[PDB]
């Protein structure tokens, strides 16, 4: 059973398209940062709740 | 020793204090929620989706539009909504825009790019002041331009005269230059700023320029400050040639650097720290004193001086009170502090090999032999004819 | 010894623990500017939002052919159309056009290029320096009057005599002569606009953006009346060519050829004063420096005797000096040199006083301050 599961969650996570890297260049205290996202310009993006 | 003790006892209940006062003090239960920044609250999340792509102000035409270039290609004529004030906009502004239409929500830039905070180097000076053996006349000369009217502007003021701008500090390495810089900014507390001139020699396009517009700005809005431009004629006199691409960028960014030095006038607020090695026989690019004034030569230690850079080492040692400490410092003849600092190193290395943990009452004697015989070498003065 | 080892072992970890809570206090709080009444503003602002008219995506027509073929930034090519009602006069080439997102059409009309936004942050407008403070008697004081304000005064003497009005002045000396000074203060007081070039920085290149840029500029020139346009440090960038190294440039070659055309043969001009600041005439390229660009060149000549008492006297009049102190002496010790190392020698007489612990520079502390500057240089 679990093996038929593992097959499946190699397919649902290659499908997200985009996903990047940035670097945080600085923080402030809107629940945010500034990133300058390394393959665009910049960005200055909400933070996820994980992080 | 027991003085840096005494000072022990207090910073560790001043932390601790501090620490607890804090959880409450912050918040953790008083979350202001009241009126005033419920408002903020609720409109920000709302006019605000995310992400948001931020812009360049390069005019406003009154009609709450605005000219902006984002990064793509195509620019924006875009309308002017909400928060930020049209006068407090003032063009050359960096701004948000938000992603869906653009328009302005704001402003909490002011051109942040990390090139600055690279620079920023406030940072603790590892040296305080005469910690150093130095003399007390070569650092009251840096002293006398750099502090003296930060801390006394009332004889300035009196006299008339301008508050100078800029040393040069040049020797002879070994006479511990960079520790008498970070000993005078120790002194000022003031925003010390710090960048090192081959981070302008590159061969991409035009960058060492917009460099050193950068560090007037800088300097201006953290104001008073010192600006240590460290290796100075890594731009100037000093050469990366111009058989490797070098034959566009050097130029530009000496005439650039030297162009914003005089400027309209001399800013008479940024004093400035140049180093350099000596520009005796290297060519002179610090043009002319006014916009560099009063030009310090360190010596190079004489008998007298290492003496004084030489009781703070014997401390340590244990078993050098029997040594004769005048005669070790006479027989060697006027060096570098460098090679007395090379000695106290060597010695303590020498100990070991003999096996005694602190050094000997012979140890010393035979430490100097070492340590004179490869400086000797490694730096030979004209032989008398 | 030892359980005092223990209490620099306990201290370090404390002051490491303070520095982190930092971003803790910051907390959470977001509030934005728009305080006292604009605030009330972000409620109109929300419907708005959701309205469309912003942003309009921005091209420039290239042709105008009696729907207009419209070249976008990304470099794409559409034929569209008037959108309410777009008269035809109205857009020409190099016109910027506000065009919908996808719709495509023009809305309004936009002043033409926005490079001239760029390039007005460095211009300046007339400096203003009193003449009779300007240090020296120098020759090269009275020769600027001839240039700059007789022609603007009185153009009537000019034609009379059926010579061409000067227009171009080149100013070289060593550094700290006074080019910067003089030029602005003639500009006051002949009252007369100032536009702010710096060559220098100048480095916005895609092959011929930087000759962009200097027509432009030249072109405001013109438009206006009574005006200066000072080019300053065209010592390198529209100054030297980089055809010389082994690779070479000549993107530099495009600035500097551009300049030379727009001097050079027919071209209106409002009046135009051309300064160009070069330290060294050397540097610059000879194409520049031999005749029918710039009009006329002066050789800076350093300040005489009198001219040396007398800037050393506007210093002086600063300090605080003593009775009956010998300017005139001072300044004979003193070589003949620029104004700068008379404003250096003033500026270490003043802080020897102050560290002997006097308030009023004595004439000896002049003296000491002389030999400093002298060997300095000659060291060198
Ligand atoms: N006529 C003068 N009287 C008094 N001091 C003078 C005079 N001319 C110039 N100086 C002094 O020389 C210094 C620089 O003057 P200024 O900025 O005009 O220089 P410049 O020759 O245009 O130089 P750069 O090569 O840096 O562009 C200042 O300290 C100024 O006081
Ligand atoms: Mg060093
Ligand atoms: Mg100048």
């Amino acid at each position: 059973n679990d093996k038929v599961r593992f097959i499946k969650d190699e397919l649902r996570l290659l499908q997200e398209p985009g996903s990047y890297v940035g670097e945080v260049i600085k923080i402030v205290s809107d629940k945010k940062v500034l990133v300058k996202v390394q393959p665009e310009g910049k960005y200055i993006v909400d933070v996820a709740k994980d992080i | 020793t027991r003085c840096k003790l005494k000072l022990l006892r207090m910073e560790r209940i001043k932390d601790h204090l501090l620490l607890e006062e804090e959880f409450v003090s912050n918040s953790e239960i008083l979350k202001p929620f009241e009126k005033k920044q419920e408002e903020e609250k609720k409109q920000l999340e709302e006019i605000r989706g995310n992400p948001l792509s931020i812009g360049t102000l390069e005019e406003i035409i009154d009609d709450d539009h605005a000219i902006v270039t984002s990064p793509t290609m195509p620019d924006y004529y875009v309308s002017i909504l909400s928060f930020v004030d049209k006068e407090l906009l003032e063009p050359g502004c960096s701004v948000l825009l938000h992603h869906k239409t653009m328009s302005i929500v704001g402003v909490l830039q002011d051109d942040a790019d990390p090139m600055v905070s690279v620079m920023k180097m406030d940072k603790s000076p590892t040296e305080s002041y005469s910690d150093i053996g130095g003399l007390e006349s070569q650092i009251q000369e840096i002293k006398e331009s750099v502090e003296l009217p930060l801390t006394h502007p009332e004889l300035y003021e009196e006299m008339g005269i301008k508050p100078p701008k800029g040393v040069i500090l040049y020797g002879a390495p070994g006479t511990g230059k960079t520790l008498l810089a970070k000993a005078v900014a120790n002194q000022t507390s003031a925003t010390f700023l710090r960048i090192v001139g081959s981070e302008l020699i590159q061969k991409y396009l035009g960058d060492g320029p917009r460099l050193c517009r950068q560090i007037f700005k800088v300097a201006g809005e953290n104001a008073p400050s010192i600006v240590f431009i460290d290796e100075i004629d890594a731009i100037g006199t000093k050469r990366y040639d111009s058989n490797s691409g070098g034959e566009r960028e050097i130029q530009r960014t000496m005439l650039e650097l030297l162009n914003q030095l005089d400027g309209f006038d001399d800013r008479g607020d940024v004093k400035v720290i140049m180093a350099t090695n000596k520009i005796e026989t290297l060519d002179p690019a610090l043009i002319r004193p006014g916009r560099i004034d009063r030009k310090i030569l360190f010596e190079n230690p004489d008998l007298s001086t290492k003496k004084k850079i030489l009781g703070i080492h014997t401390s340590k040692m244990n078993l050098s009170e029997d040594v004769n400490l005048e005669t070790l410092v006479t027989t060697k003849d006027d060096l570098s502090g460098a090679d007395i600092q090379a000695m106290c190193t060597e010695a303590g290395l020498l100990a070991l090999r003999e096996r005694r943990m602190q050094v000997t009452a012979e140890d010393f004697k035979q430490a100097k032999e070492r340590v004179m015989k490869n400086k000797v070498e490694e730096n030979l003065e004209g032989l008398y004819l | 010894a030892a359980p005092y080892a223990a209490k620099l072992k306990q201290t370090e970890n404390d002051l490491k623990d303070i520095e982190a809570r930092i971003k803790e206090k910051a907390g959470v709080k977001e509030s934005d500017t728009g305080l006292a009444p604009s605030h009330l503003w972000d409620i109109m602002g929300d419907r708005q939002r959701l309205g469309e008219e912003h942003p309009l995506q921005v091209a420039r027509c290239t042709k105008i052919i009696k729907k207009y073929v419209i070249n976008l930034k990304q470099i794409a090519k559409f034929v569209v159309g008037l959108g309410e009602r777009v008269s035809p006069t109205d857009i020409e080439e190099g016109m910027r056009v506000g065009v919908d997102r996808s719709k495509y059409n023009i809305e309004l009309p936009l002043p033409p290029r926005i490079d001239p936004s760029v390039t007005m942050m460095t211009v300046e407008e007339k400096p203003d320096v009193t003449y009779s403070d300007v240090g020296g008697c120098k020759d090269q004081i009275e020769k600027l009057r001839e240039v700059v304000e007789l022609p603007l005064l009185s153009p009537e003497r000019f034609a009379t005599l059926g010579i061409d009005p000067p227009k171009g002045i080149l100013l070289y000396g060593p550094p700290g002569t006074g080019k910067t000074l003089c030029a602005r203060a003639v500009a006051n007081r002949t009252d007369a606009t100032f536009i702010r070039v710096i060559g220098s920085e100048l480095v916005q290149k895609y092959v011929g953006e930087g000759a962009r840029m200097v027509r432009e500029l030249f072109e405001m020139a013109r438009t206006k009346k009574a005006c200066i346009i000072f080019f300053d440090e065209i010592d390198a960038v529209g100054g030297a060519r980089f055809d010389d190294g082994a690779g070479g440039d000549n993107e530099v070659q495009r600035t500097m050829l551009e300049l030379i055309t727009q001097l050079d043969g027919f071209d209106p001009r409002g009046n135009i004063k051309v300064m160009f600041a070069t330290n060294r005439p050397n540097t610059l390229d000879p194409a520049l420096l031999r005749p029918g660009r710039i009009d006329r060149k002066v050789e800076f000549s350093l300040p005489d005797l009198e001219g040396r008492a007398n800037i050393f006297r506007i210093h002086s009049k600063s300090m605080s000096v003593e009775r009956g102190i010998r300017w005139e002496l001072i300044s004979r010790l003193c070589p003949n040199s620029t104004g700068a190392e008379l404003r250096s020698v003033c500026t270490e007489a003043g802080m020897f006083a102050i560290r002997a612990r006097r308030k009023v520079a004595t004439e000896k502390d002049f003296l000491k301050a002389v030999d400093k500057v002298i060997s300095g240089y000659k060291k060198f």
